[PDB]
């Protein structure tokens, strides 16, 4: 009954960050901690892996654009 | 309708409501509408005037050969000596296309629009269909119908065809295709594009 | 259609031995013979088997009129000399217009064949009067009195099977022979008739260990 | 004649290198049969270069003071027959392969890891879209008419 | 048999074998046109 923010799912989301590899990136969200104590809830996977070899990394949801 | 290849499926860029279908793109080209439309305005224009060039090379090559006339060859006529010099008729051919077929791009891009003679009111236009202008166009009332559009194009296609071969005939020979022809039926056998290379 | 599973229905071409699996002997003229097994996949099969079929007929063909024309030179009224010089024979046109001409015919006929091959019953040519019903296909046997007019090909004269089995054999064999002709007139200078007696006359010497 | 460069039609270094050109390939001839093959093929090439020298004396080549070909690339359609016709010749060449590669990769693109078909490339989807070279003028056109073909703020992701 | 040919559309033998028609294409073209600076066709 309380609201969890975040997109629900399969949102595909634009990246606002600017000081990630996927500043103007288009990822997909696969879940978001409902816990208000987190500071970045939000995790989204991509199809493009960055130079560390990573795939997937956390945002809060200021810095997100539900695109569709 | 008629695939050209009584096996192959024909796209669906090609259903059978323009005239002459038969699914002959084997490449995929106009699979866009509206490219669809540019390319049958060009095959339009281009057959029309094919049919003109290949007539105005035919016909007057027999017609001399035939002693009733005396012209020269279709590329035998430009140092021809005239009323008028080659670049004042060009000019004057510049100008009044300049204004005809920019007419005919402006209604390509708006259908219905330049329809009027600005000039004077009445007398005028009565709505057309895109490639298929109106009254002062069809002077004879011939209603545009099917079995028309696809005996046209047919025929523009092979005028087409035909021109190239002209073209490509000439600059192989630089004789007349009527001589062409009449050493073909002298021999077929010895007389074809082998030999002449 | 009549199939040859493995038994004695199936003489194996290497006795003693189980025949590849893949290989059932639904097609005449199989006995169990791919080492390499190329038909491992369905449609690989099909297509070589259509290959070897037209392969067989050709060199039927080629055979045929390699050898007839030769023998007819050797004792009969008209002399047709060596078949492997008559390529450069003189004729009333060039080789190139000829060339030209084969190209285009057995272009239009093999294509449209090749479309029935693609797309089955789609290219066919068979008329139908009313009420008379036409027959189908298995391609390679198109049917229809256009090239079964003797009526051969379905039932009374044979089993089917037995009959294409007679081709695919005989076809098989007239592709060795043709091979050979041509193989031989690379090594030796006369016809298939002339090393067939110069053979029969010292067969114990006159063979290729001969030099 | 474009600065003094006189055609070597009418030149008179180039027949000197001529001469000597075909005086050595002699001279070397020489020492072999009459009728040896390399001495044949020796002799073919002289008279493969004596025609080179003669087809460069028929189509206007203008000839530097020292006896060599040099090109007119000025623009003006008279010398043409070296850079215009054949500069938009594989201009057609490389607009054609470009077009192709983008065509493809743009199709193949909608697959679950792209990559796999990047190193393994779609054979029969190549062959398919490999022949509509023909179209790489007109089509890009349209693309462009349509504003198909770049992109305005979507950089990184695809 | 349809491993084989996946394995033969790996890009290395399919380049080495477009390059090798593509290079005897050429060296026909010259040796058909011996030296072919100009383009004297137009
Ligand atoms: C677009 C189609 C077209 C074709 C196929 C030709 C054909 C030809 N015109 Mg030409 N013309 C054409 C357009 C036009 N001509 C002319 C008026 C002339 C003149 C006055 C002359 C030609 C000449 C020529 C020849 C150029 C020599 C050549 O082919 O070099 C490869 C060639 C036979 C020349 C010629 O006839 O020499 C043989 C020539 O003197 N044309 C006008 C009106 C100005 C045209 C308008 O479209
Ligand atoms: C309307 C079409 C048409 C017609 C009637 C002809 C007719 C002729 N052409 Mg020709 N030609 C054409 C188109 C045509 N051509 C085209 C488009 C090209 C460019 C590829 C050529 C290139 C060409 C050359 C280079 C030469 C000829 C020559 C000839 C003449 C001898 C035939 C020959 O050598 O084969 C013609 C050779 C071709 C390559 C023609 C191919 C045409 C294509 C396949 C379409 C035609 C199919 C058509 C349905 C069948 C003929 C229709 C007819 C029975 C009504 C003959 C009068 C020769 C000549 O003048 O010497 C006497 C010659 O040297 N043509
Ligand atoms: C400038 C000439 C021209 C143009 C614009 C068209 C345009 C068209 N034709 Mg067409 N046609 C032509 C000449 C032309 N044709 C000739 C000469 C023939 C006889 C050989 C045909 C035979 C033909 C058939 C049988 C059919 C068409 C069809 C079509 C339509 C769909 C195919 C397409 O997108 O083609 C677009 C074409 C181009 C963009 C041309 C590009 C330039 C190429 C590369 C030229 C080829 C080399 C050249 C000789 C040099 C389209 C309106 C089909 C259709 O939908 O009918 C309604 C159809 O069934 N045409
Ligand atoms: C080019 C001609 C040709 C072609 C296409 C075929 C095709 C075929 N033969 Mg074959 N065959 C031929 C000539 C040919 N034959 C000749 C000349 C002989 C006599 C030596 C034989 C003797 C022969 C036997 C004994 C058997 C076959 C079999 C087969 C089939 C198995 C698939 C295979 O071998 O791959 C296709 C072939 C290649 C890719 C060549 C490499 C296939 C339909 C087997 C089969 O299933 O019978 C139908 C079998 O048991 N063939
Ligand atoms: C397999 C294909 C094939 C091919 C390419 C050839 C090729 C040839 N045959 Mg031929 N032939 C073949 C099969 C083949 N034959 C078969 C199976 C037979 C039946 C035994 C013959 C019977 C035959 C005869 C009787 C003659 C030829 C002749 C010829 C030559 C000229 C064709 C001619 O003028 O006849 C035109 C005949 C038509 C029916 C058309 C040419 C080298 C002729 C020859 O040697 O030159 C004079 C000739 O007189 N052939
Ligand atoms: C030799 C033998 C025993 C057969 C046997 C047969 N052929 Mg055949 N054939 C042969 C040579 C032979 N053919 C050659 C050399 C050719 C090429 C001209 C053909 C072309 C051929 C066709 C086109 C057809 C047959 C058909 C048939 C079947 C009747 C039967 C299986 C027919 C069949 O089975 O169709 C139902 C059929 O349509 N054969
Ligand atoms: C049907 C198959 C067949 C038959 C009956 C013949 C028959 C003959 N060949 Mg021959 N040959 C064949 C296939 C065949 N060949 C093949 C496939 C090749 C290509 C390698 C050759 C290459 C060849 C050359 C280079 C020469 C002959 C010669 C000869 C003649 C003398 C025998 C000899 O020394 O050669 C023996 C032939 C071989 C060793 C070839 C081996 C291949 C065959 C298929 C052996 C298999 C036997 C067969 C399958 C079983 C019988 C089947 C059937 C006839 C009952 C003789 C008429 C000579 C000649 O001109 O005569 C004076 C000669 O110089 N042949
Ligand atoms: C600004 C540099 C420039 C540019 C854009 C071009 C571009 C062109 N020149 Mg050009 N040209 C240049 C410098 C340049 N040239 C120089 C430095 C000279 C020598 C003074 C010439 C002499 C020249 C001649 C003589 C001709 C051209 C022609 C042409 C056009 C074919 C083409 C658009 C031709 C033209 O006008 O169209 C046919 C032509 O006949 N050019
Ligand atoms: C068809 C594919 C394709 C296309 C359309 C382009 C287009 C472009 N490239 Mg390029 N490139 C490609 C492939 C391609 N590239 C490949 C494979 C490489 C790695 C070798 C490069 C490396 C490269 C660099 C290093 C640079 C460009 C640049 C450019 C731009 C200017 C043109 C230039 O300088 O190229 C010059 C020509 C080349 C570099 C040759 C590469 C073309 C290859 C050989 C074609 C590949 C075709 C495909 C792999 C074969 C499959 C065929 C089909 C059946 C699938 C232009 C947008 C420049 C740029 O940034 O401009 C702003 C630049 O600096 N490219
Ligand atoms: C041949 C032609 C176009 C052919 C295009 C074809 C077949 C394209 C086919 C395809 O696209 C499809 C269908 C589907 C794709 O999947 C496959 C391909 C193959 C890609 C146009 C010719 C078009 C030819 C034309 C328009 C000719 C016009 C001639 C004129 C006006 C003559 C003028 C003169 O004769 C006079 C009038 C007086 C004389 O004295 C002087 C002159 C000036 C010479």
């Amino acid at each position: 009954k309380p609201p969890p923010r975040g997109p629900k799912r399969g949102t595909k989301v634009k990246i606002l960050r600017r000081e990630s590899y996927w500043y103007n990136g288009t990822g997909s969200v696969v879940t978001v901690d409902q816990d208000p104590n987190t500071r970045y809830p939000v995790v989204v996977r991509f199809a493009k892996v960055n130079y560390a070899g990573v795939s997937t990394n956390n945002y809060a949801l200021d810095e997100i654009k539900e695109v569709a | 309708k008629g695939s050209w290849l009584p096996g192959l499926q024909s796209p669906a860029y090609l259903d059978g409501s323009l005239a002459g279908d038969n699914g002959f793109d084997p490449l995929a080209l106009a699979e866009d509408p509206e490219d669809l439309r540019w390319f049958v305005q060009a095959e339009l224009v281009n057959g029309r005037w094919a049919m003109l060039g290949v007539a105005g090379m035919l016909i007057p090559e027999v017609l001399t050969k035939a002693g009733l006339l005396n012209a020269p060859e279709w590329y035998d006529a430009g140092k021809e000596t005239y009323f008028a010099s080659s670049s004042t008729l060009f000019v004057i051919e510049f100008i009044l296309f300049h204004y005809v077929e920019i007419r005919r791009w402006q209604d390509i891009k708006n259908p219905g629009s330049v329809n009027q003679d600005p000039i004077f009111k009445s007398y005028s236009l009565p709505p057309h269909e895109c490639g298929y202008p109106g009254s002062v166009f069809n002077p004879l009332n011939f209603a545009p119908t099917l079995e028309n559009k696809e005996k046209e194009l047919a025929n523009g296609r092979l005028a087409m065809l035909a021109f190239l071969g002209f073209l490509v005939q000439h600059n192989v020979t630089g004789k007349g295709p009527f001589e062409n022809l009449q050493q073909h039926l002298a021999d077929p056998w010895h007389n074809t594009i082998i030999q002449t290379i | 259609t009549v199939c040859e599973p493995l038994g004695p229905d199936r003489p194996v071409w290497f006795p003693g031995t189980a025949p590849p699996p893949w290989l059932d002997g639904s097609l005449p003229g199989d006995f169990g013979f791919d080492p390499l097994g190329f038909g491992s996949e369905p449609e690989s099969l099909r297509w070589f088997a259509q290959a070897e079929l037209m392969h067989g007929r050709w060199a039927m063909l080629a055979v045929a009129g390699i050898l007839i024309p030769e023998i007819l030179q050797k004792w009969g009224f008209m002399e047709e000399f060596s078949w492997y010089t008559a390529g450069e024979r003189e004729y009333f046109a060039d080789p190139w217009t000829l060339f030209v001409t084969q190209m285009a015919l057995m272009g239009w006929v093999e294509g449209r064949r090749w479309m029935d091959y693609l797309n089955p019953g789609s290219v066919d040519i068979e008329p139908r009067f009313p009420n008379r019903k036409n027959p189908t296909p298995d391609v390679g046997y198109p049917g229809g009195l256009w090239f079964d007019w003797g009526n051969w090909g379905r039932g009374s004269p044979e089993p089917v099977m037995v009959l294409r089995t007679k081709e695919i054999k005989n076809g098989r064999l007239a592709m060795l022979a043709f091979v050979g002709f041509w193989f031989q007139v690379v090594y030796t200078g006369q016809g298939p008739l002339d090393n067939l007696f110069a053979h029969l006359a010292d067969p114990g010497h006159c063979n290729i260990f001969s030099a | 004649d474009i600065a003094g460069l006189t055609p070597c039609k009418e030149s008179k270094a180039f027949a000197k290198r001529e001469k000597q050109s075909v005086k050595k390939l002699n001279s070397s001839l020489k020492k072999y049969a009459p009728d040896s093959a390399p001495a044949l093929a020796i002799q073919a090439t002289i008279d493969k270069t004596k025609r080179r020298f003669e087809n460069y004396g028929k189509f206007g080549l203008l000839c530097g003071s020292d006896g060599l070909p040099h090109l007119i690339v000025s623009g003006d359609q008279r010398h043409w027959g070296e850079f215009i016709t054949p500069g938009v010749l594989f201009l057609y060449i490389a607009g054609w392969i470009g077009w192709v590669g983008r065509s493809y990769l743009i199709a193949v693109s909608g697959e679950k890891k792209p990559a796999m078909r990047e190193i393994i490339i779609d054979v029969e989807l190549a062959a398919r879209i490999i022949p509509r070279g023909f179209i790489w003028p007109v089509a890009a056109y349209r693309e462009l008419i349509n504003g198909d073909l770049v992109v305005d703020d979507a950089d990184i992701g695809y | 048999m349809r491993d084989i040919k996946t394995y033969l559309s790996v890009a290395p033998v399919l380049s080495t074998l477009w390059f090798g028609a593509l290079a005897g294409l050429l060296i026909e073209i010259n040796r058909l046109f011996p030296d072919a600076l100009s383009f004297p066709f137009f």
